[PDB]
């Protein structure tokens, strides 16, 4: 679960320096470089594969949040049934009778 | 010009690279941390051409220069093993005579000088070295008859060099990494203290960029620079003619290569990677580490 | 801004998983309204529970068995801390133990009512 | 007659540079640069980077400038982002009161009338008491508010529930 | 507790800094030499260490083509460069559309 | 559950208003405003978005 999170920010991260088909990944170069005409259509195609990794991200994350519920809700399941109470339910405590 | 109406040429020995020729590749500094970089390196354990400068003591006295022109392809690690500071520099270019421009280098025992002419060399390119009696000091001569049409020169600042002849183990290793790209000449280096009486040793050492040298022209072959002595490698012997101290070089070309670089606290690269060399390490730069688990 | 909402929907959706981080430790640690303590006299009929149960010379009331555990395990990106602590954590568990060795299963329905560990 | 100006950006440092002058240098304050050619926004600080003598820029994991070389003064200067976070407001709902505090969540309160550094960003606004209650808003690392007794917005670290031996 | 906004420490003030040189880049050994280069055989000067103010150039009215491709002719003296080569030749008028 | 599925339809909705780098959200206007050629690279920036 850490490594996950952390796998996931590093490729968000990492995407911002991709070019995404424009003349540099820095922001700062485009705006440096080029005029009000010339800039934007640049600026545009660095939007449009930042905004793509973020939704990718976003997505991801979603998917993943949905793992770890159902993964607390079995969690709080056995706080109650195996902590709380003697569960007759085989193998949902341990191996062996509980 | 020097003319040696004698010489042995031996066919090309070979010795294992080991993990040697990796250099920093770029001007930014990076700490703790492992980088994968694509550039031109001396791949992995490949093997390296060994060349040798030698005299032999005898009733058939026998006199070794190997110093033959060699391909540059599109770059060169070059090593020497020495006692002594017998190799001196290089030249570098096509035709290596008046017709085209070519580079030389040379370490002159006071100022490493470069320069980019038409050079009409030597039928035999060497350094000519002898002890000046009556100045109490050693001279340095002779690669080239005549140079024309220049179009580069720079010259070090000063430093001092011994000349004399040592015996005993090589106990200096010195590393150069010779690129040709994009118009530029770059250099990078390394020297190590070493005993060993062959061969280059194993372990890590990564090579520093030296310098970078606007050149623009087309370089496809190279020859080094060999010291010859005119006299004696030390006082009060009486023998003849030129001669040599003991000397090792070592040739391994550069190829295109995926590299995965280990930077420690200090930001000096501490071990690599070579992404090619087999499944295994292939495994590591997938997983962009120097440890791979159980899988 | 020629892309209307997509930033708001974006941090609506990461909002909603940060959120949810405290509820889900809320639903599993928060199952007792009582912090009960664990007597002085740890006269649990032989059993011995000291790996398990909190050692208060520690900075916080981890178990021994949790200090192990524990260590097992810029870009206009930010981590936002949990709502619990780790030592908020450890006196929910802490609390739980308690309740399971001094009272059985009986504070999980009602009161914790004390019965003799191997009567238990 | 035809003249091509072709270009390198940078990579080395530059060598050709535009008829501009240099200001003087600042440090320890969040400032525009512009270090030949390479612009940014951040704070200044002298580095402790060992940078071999080659060296220009210095990089962290992310593949992002994080130190600097003065083309003036060969010193190295450590490059910080300049601060940001979120801004959320902490209320008690309208209908109960117009009252509010401010959270700057992950900041420290020198970079922004009651003032509080919890762990969760500089909370503004909000009375701290050294008692515990139930959890009515969270801030979060065990800091929750409520609106109180005259009346206030409170922050304290939570209690759990009432202690029982 | 609703997220209303960012916070940002804007910056208080701009710093420049470029190396102590002070020597203009040779241009006028370009666009003021004597004869060009035939065009298969193309006159290549690399520029090195120098100030280049390209406002010189920009404002000159004789040029009757000045056509950047990377950056805008008016961004050239607010920009820097590891190197740069000025690569000179004549060709026929009708013909300049294909540089 | 009433409250999320409302708020993703609103969003779905509002999306119509975006420009998304077209000369205008509105269809009908850049198919009024233009002939055939040119109107479709607008078009194709609204169909994207």
């Amino acid at each position: 679960v850490v490594n996950q999170n952390a796998q996931a920010l590093n490729t968000l991260v990492k995407q911002l320096s991709s070019n995404f088909g424009a003349i540099s990944s820095v922001l700062n170069d485009i705006l440096s470089r080029l005029d009000k005409v010339e800039a934007e259509v640049q600026i545009d195609r660095l939007i449009t594969g930042r905004l793509q990794s973020l939704q990718t991200y976003v997505t991801q994350q979603l998917i993943r949040a949905a793992e770890i519920r159902a993964s607390a809700n079995l969690a709080a399941t056995k706080m109650s049934e195996c902590v709380l109470g003697q569960s007759k339910r085989v193998d949902f405590c341990g191996k062996g009778y509980h | 010009c020097v003319n040696l109406r004698t010489r042995t040429q031996l066919p090309p020995a070979y010795t294992n690279s080991f993990t040697r020729g990796v250099y920093y590749p770029d001007k930014v500094f990076r700490s703790s941390v492992l980088h994968s970089t694509q550039d031109l390196f001396l791949p992995f354990f490949s093997n390296v051409t060994w060349f040798h400068a030698i005299h032999v003591s005898g009733t058939n006295g026998t006199k070794r220069f190997d110093n033959p022109v060699l391909p540059f392809n599109d770059g060169v690690y070059f090593a020497s093993t020495e006692k002594s500071n017998i190799i001196r520099g290089w030249i570098f270019g096509t035709t290596l005579d008046s017709k085209t421009q070519s580079l030389l280098i040379v370490n002159n025992a006071t100022n490493v000088v470069i320069k980019v002419c038409e050079f009409q060399f030597c039928n035999d390119p060497f350094l000519d070295v002898y002890y000046h009696k009556n100045n109490k000091s050693w001279m340095e001569s002779g690669v080239y008859s005549s140079a024309n049409n220049c179009t580069f020169e720079y010259v070090s600042q000063p430093f001092l060099m011994d000349l004399e002849g040592k015996q005993g183990n090589f106990k200096n290793l010195r590393e150069f990494v010779f690129k040709n790209i994009d118009g530029y000449f770059k250099i990078y280096s390394k020297h190590t203290p070493i005993n060993l009486v062959r061969d280059l040793p194993q372990g890590f050492s990564a090579l520093e960029p030296l310098v970078d040298l606007p050149i623009g022209i087309n370089i496809t072959r190279f020859q080094t620079l060999l010291a010859l002595h005119r006299s004696y490698l030390t006082p009060g012997d009486s023998s003849s003619g030129w001669t040599a101290g003991a000397a090792a070089y070592y040739v391994g070309y550069l190829q295109p290569r995926t590299f995965l670089l280990k930077y420690n606290e200090n930001g000096t690269i501490t071990d690599a990677v070579d992404c090619a060399l087999d499944p295994l390490s292939e495994t590591k730069c997938t997983l962009k580490s120097f440890t791979v688990e159980k899988g | 801004l020629q892309y209307g909402s997509f930033c708001t929907q974006l941090n609506r959706a990461l909002t909603g998983i940060a959120v949810e981080q405290d509820k889900n430790t809320q639903e599993v640690f928060a199952q007792v309204k009582q912090i009960y303590k664990t007597p002085p006299i740890k006269d649990f009929g032989g059993f011995n529970f000291s790996q398990i149960l909190p050692d208060p010379s520690k900075p916080s009331k981890r178990s021994f068995i949790e200090d192990l555990l524990f260590n097992k395990v810029f870009n206009g990106l930010t981590v936002l801390p949990p709502l619990l602590t780790d030592e908020m954590i450890a006196q929910y568990t802490s609390a739980l133990l308690a309740g399971t060795i001094t009272s059985g299963w009986t504070f999980g329905a009602g009161a914790a009512l004390q019965i003799p560990f191997a009567m238990q | 007659r035809v003249v091509v100006l072709s270009f390198e950006l940078l990579h080395a440092p530059a060598t050709v540079c535009g008829p501009k002058k240099s200001t003087n240098l600042v440090k320890n304050k969040c400032v525009n640069f512009n270090f030949n050619g390479l612009t940014g926004t951040g704070v200044l600080t002298e580095s402790n980077k060992k940078f071999l003598p080659f060296q220009q820029f210095g990089r962290d994991i992310a593949d992002t400038t994080d130190a600097v070389r003065d083309p003036q003064t060969l010193e190295i200067l450590d490059i910080t982002p300049c601060s940001f976070g979120g801004v959320s407001v902490i209320t008690p709902g309208t209908n109960t009161s117009n009252q509010v505090a401010v959270l700057y969540q992950g900041v420290n309160c020198t970079e922004v009338s009651n003032v509080f550094q919890t762990r969760a960003g500089c909370l503004i606004g909000a009375e701290h008491v050294n008692n515990s209650y139930e959890c009515d808003i969270p801030i979060g690392a065990g800091i929750c508010a409520s609106y109180q007794t005259s009346q206030s917005i409170i922050a304290y670290t939570m209690s759990l529930g009432a202690e029982n031996s | 507790i609703y997220q209303t906004s960012n916070f940002r420490v804007q910056p208080t003030e701009s710093i420049v800094r470029f190396p102590n040189i002070t020597n203009l880049c040779p241009f006028g050994e370009v666009f003021n030499a004597t004869r060009f280069a035939s065009v298969y055989a193309w006159n290549r000067k690399r520029i090195s260490n120098c100030v280049a103010d390209y406002s010189v150039l920009y404002n000159s009215a004789s040029f009757s083509t000045f056509k950047c491709y990377g950056v805008s002719p008016t961004k050239l003296n607010d920009l820097c460069f590891t190197n740069v080569y000025a690569d000179s030749f004549v060709i026929r008028g009708d013909e300049v559309r294909q540089i």
